[PDB]
């Protein structure tokens, strides 16, 4: 919801409370990655997306963004 | 120019915030807030001869200046019971620029401020002194062949047989130069009269006696005729002396950028629509917009 | 912006003055023939001004004569013997007077001159109240008007002629006074709430045609006649508003639950039905087709006097006039603004200051978990003692008390100090004594 | 670029265990024109006793 | 099902929220702010003044007004809420009008307050105002030693109605 | 100019002060003048006036100590004698909280003396209940015999006697006297007869009155004062057939409607009273009474948006008051309108005028904080409302709700003793205080808290779960 009221540094930190807190859910991991991505950094979307498949749980759009930001990285 | 007591203006440099050469200052309260705009930002507020202005006393960047001229309504609300004590708030209702402004201005200290009285008693001396720096044309300035003074005002000098070079049958009249103002009124229909106040006339000369007033309150071209030049000389440099004297401290007989839009009275409405005739009321109602109607906006 | 009264060219007029009923007129007492119209005001003054807006400025200000005495009641109309032409009627308490607003140009439009010349004057042996005018009878291209005094007679001056005067039977009080012509009968709202109606043949004779018992008393009375279709005699009561047929009995009425000031039938829309327009003072303005509310808008003043004129190619426009001198036209406004919080950027909060006071008022919270001496002597001698008591700053609402027991009995209970200024002593003596 | 999937199962209940019930958020009534009338009477004359 | 109806006013709401949700969040985050600052800085007040009839030293205090008549029952209800400790030493001060009213004990102790028991404790104010003048009566709650009341009830004492 | 023209003039622009002075003035100048001493009376009573259709006020003596309905157990629907507690607040146990104070709401009646003696003194009336419901000229000097042959003097001269010095016996004297002169043949005297016997408390002799002046003029004032008669004799059918008799009248009379709608929502019949409301609607489109109920009843029923429509229209129409601005701020968070929320209830707090007022806007500000997700700040404004109203029994439900959240149980049980003992008529404290005695055991409490919350609210399903669990205890 933050990432999408122009507001991202509290996106940031918001991510960072839900990965430390959470452990057997990827869309977390996912979402942060896309977040990063979009961002322009890159770097740390792809230890989001190891954090991720770390954590493989399929729904039906959760697989193609998956490795959309996959074969971009 | 004069713009203090014709303009609503937000965020005001700090060298206009100060007073004006004829401006004096009236009375003053710390602590008083700005609502209207929810920023939560104490200020201190200020009644001075011609405008209330407001600043944030701690960011005095952002600021609030309220000409007299401006302001259709003042009242006070005394409210806010025993929890604390009554503090009071006044409520500021303006039309600057075809646009109406709502002001609260909150005495956050629970005492009652002697502020907001002086407040309402120095804008009643205002609108009833608007004879000193206002153009009237035939009001009642003559009692009986005799001119009716103004409070701060002094007669200096009464010219006869003045003509006027505006008209063509009633113009033998008779000329008051005063020290707030140069009237003219003809000799007979004595209600055509004209007052001029020096804050208004710009530039008296000789073209046969030529008075141009201000362009930013109507650019008048006033022209008057009289017999001997010498006279005629004498009068204009009579009339250029005082409006310089008058200029150095102006009496005003006053007798004792995007911010502005969370100001609205209206409310996310800054103009009016042209008004038309509704068939339906029969009265002049301003433009419905394209899909309304007068019966889809009555219904709840 | 929607039910507000948007304003127009608009004037406040004078220094503490004070206006009336039939102070405001609007009418082309100019004689120009071209079907604007022009703002009349009296004042209880002398100042009748004249204005001609357009939309302030100094153009419109036709002219702000002072005459002596106060003006009661201003009117426009046909009053004078041989020709046709629009003049002003000015009634002052024992005076009339019938002028000639005359406008000469000039070659400028700063330098045109307008003079009411007095075309007749009639004086009163009584103190007027109100007057009204109308063709009296079935006389035509004349409006030749009846003056009300305030003791109750009816004086009819044909223009420019005193006609005759008639006492009204049983009136203590004087009421608002209308003329029908279509029935062409005075009427009247007389002191006990009885609407009565003259035949005007029987007023030039001497009686009472008809009568209604409303329940109250009449502000004003409008007979409205731009409605050939059926006549009408609209009574604003001081509670209720009435529309009453030509024969006496009520066509219908409405209970208002507010206290109106004026009110205005101008011109209808719909078959049959009347829009009217009534005022509060509550200074808000209802629109009515017959009793059914088409509209309502906020006034900023309470109006004394409302009309509807067409004034500077815009017809249709409401001339509103109080009795402290706020003349405004208006138009009503129309616009359903959004309602959302503006989206201003330079306005920010000040999240430095705002964090020092919080931080601060937390502190106080976060701690609140974790200077009068008084002295009593008993003498050695009912036994007299004496309660000393001092303090060390301005203190304040001091009250002292003394509990003994139920038995023992005290001469003094209470003694109250309102203020003691710092480092002083107040001492209090009493005395105890058994009771029992 | 990539939107944010989101989660669609949502969260149900399963039980109804009991819990502490708040009050309801109240509306003011709003006081008729008499009613204001008759407060303001007498409140001003509490008032113009008060001034003695 | 008695599933609502939603009528366009919602649907316009919600697109203007869809358009412009970003203004509205900031507005109501500063509005928040805001807001948290003024409820603090009343209780810091109310803290200030003693006037929370609720807030170690567990008590709590309200008060009743019984009677039409120029003679009204007032009645203190007062009770100790803590697990287990009584408290001991507690006197109630009644701060009044002594022209309107006339209170025959103002200043009496409190007893043992066991916990988890509400003691009643009745006093009989008198209106002595010819006229129907009311006013507002305080009840202190406080210590013996300490001078700090630890709490205070008002009682906007009704209109006579007597002589 | 003149005294007597400036008097009258004032008079007529509501001054009544000016004219007042004025004719005191010319009445010592000139000993002989009646038209000043009539319009000095006109100015004095106006002042004061009040109207009587609105100025229905009963005390405990006419609650309790005066039988005047003919039945005793009249069929449910037949005699004043929606959203469940669940949703919307109540008053009393029925009657739910309304959307417009009149002075002559009831919203119940006390049951014995002790009953109404023992109750806040505002729980039944609109104003603090009662026990029964120089000068200018001296009542008992002047002949109401001479008076009474001049109606100019006389309507004016009663209007002073019943609506400023309030002494029913000389007007119903003068009135009386005065019927007699004008023989019987005009409504104002019969209806100001009828108002004098209602003021009495003769119903009966009042209804006479008042059909014999319907008889000789039909209007308005006559139709409501026989149906504010035909209420105090608890027939609400013969009161809405009386009214729908004057709409046949009168075809569109807003008054005459309203009166229905207030009938059918004392009654409680809400989908008649909003029916009714809603001609009214159709008909003024400004009126307060309407727009405020409606809104309330959208507000209540699952539909914030419209109730936030119709009280933008109260505010649209001038209208700024602190309830309104509490019911804006209101309406604006359970609509999402979180940009108008905040702003409004600051609107409130400002324009309250009580220590009543200011605790429901802390109050209400509390429930926002509750919905926001803060429990501190929550805390904070339940506290607020107690420290300006100690008698707020929501205040204390909902700070010993948030307690018990926190953990403190003892807090929290004396806070729902607290307000249990406020507001009997509140289900919401004894529910709380039953399920957190029964958490604990004190299945005795329990059951004695279980049985007044189903007193209070019958069909709540849980108050009769636990009733049942603890009756399986007690067998």
């Amino acid at each position: 919801a933050l990432t999408n009221l122009e507001d991202s540094e509290n996106a940031k930190r918001a991510y960072e409370e839900a990965v430390r807190l959470d452990k057997c859910n990827p869309l977390v991991n996912l979402n942060y990655a896309v977040l990063l991505y979009n961002q322009g950094e890159k770097r740390d979307a792809l230890a989001q997306y190891q954090e991720m498949e770390k954590k493989v749980s399929s729904s039906l759009e959760f697989d193609p963004e998956m490795v959309e930001v996959a074969q971009k990285l | 120019a004069l713009w203090e007591d014709r303009d609503v203006r937000f965020d005001v440099s700090s060298q206009q915030m100060k007073t004006r050469p004829g401006e004096v200052l009236i009375d003053c309260l710390d602590s008083v807030e700005d609502t209207k705009g929810n920023n939560g930002d104490r200020g201190r507020l200020l009644v001075t001869n011609l405008r209330i202005v407001w600043h944030s006393l701690a960011l005095p960047r952002v600021n609030l200046s309220i000409g007299y001229n401006c302001i259709l309504n003042i009242t006070t609300r005394t409210a806010n019971s025993k929890l604390r004590g009554q503090t009071e708030a006044l409520y500021v209702l303006t039309k600057c620029n075809s646009t109406r402004f709502e002001f609260i201005f909150t005495n956050l200290v629970p005492g009652s401020p002697r502020l907001y009285t002086s407040l309402i008693a120095v804008h009643r001396a205002y609108e009833t002194s608007k004879m000193y720096r206002d153009f009237k044309l035939r009001s009642a300035l003559i009692q009986n062949k005799q001119l009716r003074l103004l409070p701060q005002e002094n007669v200096y000098n009464k010219i006869n047989g003045v003509w006027n070079l505006s008209s063509d049958q009633g113009n033998l009249g008779t000329f008051f130069i005063t020290n707030v103002r140069i009237v003219w009124h003809a000799n007979m229909n004595d209600s055509f009269n004209v007052s001029i106040p020096y804050l208004q006339i710009r530039s008296v000369k000789i073209r046969a006696l030529v008075i141009e007033s201000s362009q930013q309150s109507g650019g008048y071209v006033l022209g008057f005729k009289i017999d001997p030049v010498e006279k005629l000389q004498e009068s204009v440099k009579e009339i250029n002396s005082l409006h310089k004297v008058y200029s150095a401290n102006p009496i005003f007989g006053v007798d004792y950028t995007d911010a502005f839009v969370a100001y609205f009275a209206d409310g996310n409405k800054q103009q009016d629509r042209e008004p038309v005739f509704s068939e339906e009321l029969g009265l002049a109602i301003e433009k419905l917009k394209d899909g309304f109607t007068l019966q889809g906006l009555w219904e709840v | 912006s929607l039910f507000k009264a948007r304003d127009w060219w608009s004037t406040v007029l004078g220094d503490k003055e004070e206006f009336d009923q039939g102070c405001l007129c609007l009418a082309d007492v100019d004689n120009t023939g071209n079907g604007q119209d022009k703002i009349i005001v009296g004042s209880f003054m002398g100042y009748l001004r004249i204005f001609n807006p357009h939309p302030a400025q100094a153009e419109d200000l036709l002219l702000e004569v002072h005459l002596r005495d106060p003006i009661l009641q201003v009117e426009v109309g046909k009053f004078v013997s041989g020709t046709e032409m629009l003049h002003l009627a000015v009634l002052h308490s024992r005076k009339l007077c019938v002028y000639s607003v005359s406008g000469t140009l000039g070659n400028v439009e700063h330098g045109n001159q307008y003079q009411i010349k007095l075309m007749y004057e009639h004086n009163l042996q009584r103190t007027a109240c109100n007057m009204t005018y109308g063709s009296f009878g079935g006389v035509k291209g004349r409006d030749l008007i009846c003056i009300q005094s305030v003791d109750g007679m009816l004086m009819v001056f044909e223009q420019e002629s005193y006609a005759f005067g008639r006492f009204l039977p049983g009136s203590l009080l004087p009421g608002p006074l209308a003329y029908s012509s279509r029935t062409d009968s005075f009427i009247t709202v007389s002191s006990c709430h009885q609407v009565e109606s003259y035949k005007y043949q029987v007023l030039a004779f001497a009686v009472v045609d008809w009568t209604l018992n409303i329940g109250e008393q009449a502000i004003d009375i409008c007979i409205v006649s731009f409605i050939q279709s059926a006549s009408s005699v609209f009574v604003l009561g001081e509670r209720n508003f009435f529309c009453l047929k030509d024969n006496g009995q009520i066509q219908f009425m409405k209970k208002l639950d507010y206290s109106p000031s004026c009110f205005l039938p101008y011109c209808s829309v719909s078959e049959g039905t009347i829009n009217t327009l009534i005022g509060n003072h509550n200074n808000m303005l209802h629109i009515y087709q017959d009793v059914t509310l088409k509209w309502a808008t906020q006034l900023p003043h309470v109006p004394v006097a409302v009309r509807v004129g067409c004034l500077h190619d815009l017809k249709g426009v409401i001339v509103t006039l109080s009795d402290d001198g706020h003349l405004q036209c208006s138009y009503l406004g129309t616009d359903p603004s959004l309602f959302q919080a503006p989206k201003v950027e330079s306005r920010e909060l000040n999240y430095d200051e705002l964090d020092m006071e919080l931080k601060e008022l937390q502190k106080v919270i976060k701690n609140v978990n974790k200077d009068l001496k008084v002295s009593a002597m008993v003498s050695p001698n009912s036994v007299t003692v004496k309660v000393t008591l001092k303090n060390r700053v301005a203190l304040q609402k001091i009250k002292l008390s003394i509990y003994v027991q139920p038995p023992l009995v005290l001469t003094g209970d209470q003694f109250t100090f309102e203020f003691m200024a710092p480092e002083m002593t107040r001492t209090v003596g009493f005395s105890v004594y058994l009771k029992g | 670029m990539f939107r944010e999937v989101l989660p669609k199962q949502g969260q149900l209940y399963v039980e109804d265990i009991t819990t502490m019930v708040l009050c309801k958020p109240k509306l003011l009534p709003l006081k008729s024109l008499t009613l204001e009338k008759l407060e303001k009477m007498q409140q001003a004359a509490q008032d113009t006793i008060h001034q003695q | 099902l008695n599933v609502p109806r939603k009528t366009r006013l919602y649907v316009d709401q919600t697109l203007r929220e869809r358009e412009a949700g970003t203004a509205m969040h900031r507005t109501f985050q500063a509005d928040l702010y805001l807001l948290r600052l003024r409820a603090a800085r009343a209780y810091v007040q109310a803290l200030e003044s003693s006037l929370s009839p609720v807030s170690r030293e567990p008590l709590k205090l309200h008060a009743v007004v019984q009677g039409l008549g120029p003679t009204f029952k007032l009645t203190l209800h007062l009770q100790n809420t803590s697990t287990a400790r009584p408290i001991l030493g507690l006197v109630v001060c009644f701060l009044y009008n002594e022209v309107l009213y006339a209170l025959p004990r103002a200043f009496f102790k409190v007893p043992l307050l066991v916990p988890g028991l509400n003691y009643p404790l009745e006093t009989f104010v008198k209106s002595l105002s010819d006229k129907g003048i009311s006013d507002i009566i305080k009840v202190l709650v406080l210590r013996e030693g300490q001078s700090t009341p630890l709490l205070s009830a008002h009682i906007n004492m009704p209109m006579s109605e007597g002589l | 100019m003149e005294p007597l023209l400036l008097a009258w003039s004032y008079f007529r622009r509501r001054r009544f002060q000016l004219c007042a002075d004025l004719c005191t003035q010319m009445l010592e100048k000139s000993p002989c003048d009646q038209a000043a001493w009539i319009l000095k009376a006109r100015a004095l009573t106006e002042m004061v006036y009040v109207d009587e259709i609105d100025v229905d006020e009963e005390g405990i003596a006419e609650m309790i100590l005066d039988e005047n309905a003919i039945a005793q157990v009249p069929r449910p629907g037949t005699s004043l004698k929606g959203p469940s507690p669940a949703v919307r607040p109540v008053t009393q146990a029925g009657r739910p909280i309304t959307g417009f104070l009149r002075p002559s709401t009831q919203s119940g009646r006390p049951g014995t003396i002790e009953q109404a003696i023992k109750t806040p003194r505002t729980a039944y009336t609109a104003r603090p209940i009662a026990s029964s419901s120089g000068p200018f000229i001296n009542l008992s000097r002047l002949n109401l015999a001479k008076y009474a042959q001049k109606p100019k003097l006389a309507k004016a001269l009663f209007e002073y006697i019943f609506h400023h010095e309030n002494d029913v016996k000389t007007a119903l004297d003068l009135a009386a006297l005065s019927t007699e002169h004008s023989q019987y043949k005009d409504w104002w005297w019969k209806v100001q007869i009828g108002k004098c016997y209602y003021r009495l408390g003769l119903y009966r002799e009042a209804e006479k009155q008042f059909k014999s002046a319907l008889k000789q003029q039909e209007m308005v004032d006559t139709f409501l004062y026989l149906a504010k008669v035909y209420i105090s004799l608890d027939q609400p059918l013969t009161a809405l057939n009386l009214f729908k008799q004057g709409l046949d009248k009168f075809p569109g009379e807003v008054t005459l409607l309203c009166g229905i709608a207030r009938i059918y929502e004392e009654m409680n019949n809400i989908s008649s009273a909003t029916e009714y409301y809603k001609e009214v609607l159709k008909q003024d489109n400004t009126h307060v009474e309407a727009i405020a109920c409606i809104g309330s009843n959208h507000f209540y029923t699952d539909q914030p948006e419209v109730a936030l429509r119709f009280y933008r229209r109260l505010l649209q129409m001038g209208v700024y008051n602190c309830q309104l601005f509490n019911n804006l701020g209101l309406c604006c968070f359970y609509a999402q309108q979180y940009d108008m929320t905040l702003t409004s209830f600051e609107r409130a707090l400002s324009l309250a005028e009580n220590e009543e007022e200011v605790a429901d806007v802390w109050y209400n500000l509390g429930h926002v904080a509750v919905g926001t997700g803060d429990t501190n700040l929550a805390h904070q404004c339940f506290r607020l409302a107690l420290v300006s109203n100690n008698q707020h029994a929501e205040a204390y439900n909902n700070l010993a709700v948030l307690e018990m959240r926190r953990g403190h149980v003892e807090q929290a049980k004396a806070l729902l003793q607290t307000a249990s003992s406020l507001a009997p008529h509140m289900y919401e404290p004894h529910f709380n205080f039953a399920t957190i005695s029964d958490k604990i055991g004190d299945l005795q409490r329990s059951y004695a808290a279980a049985k007044k919350s189903e007193a209070a609210f019958p069909d709540h399903v849980d108050t009769q779960h636990l009733i049942k669990q603890l009756e399986q205890h007690f067998a």
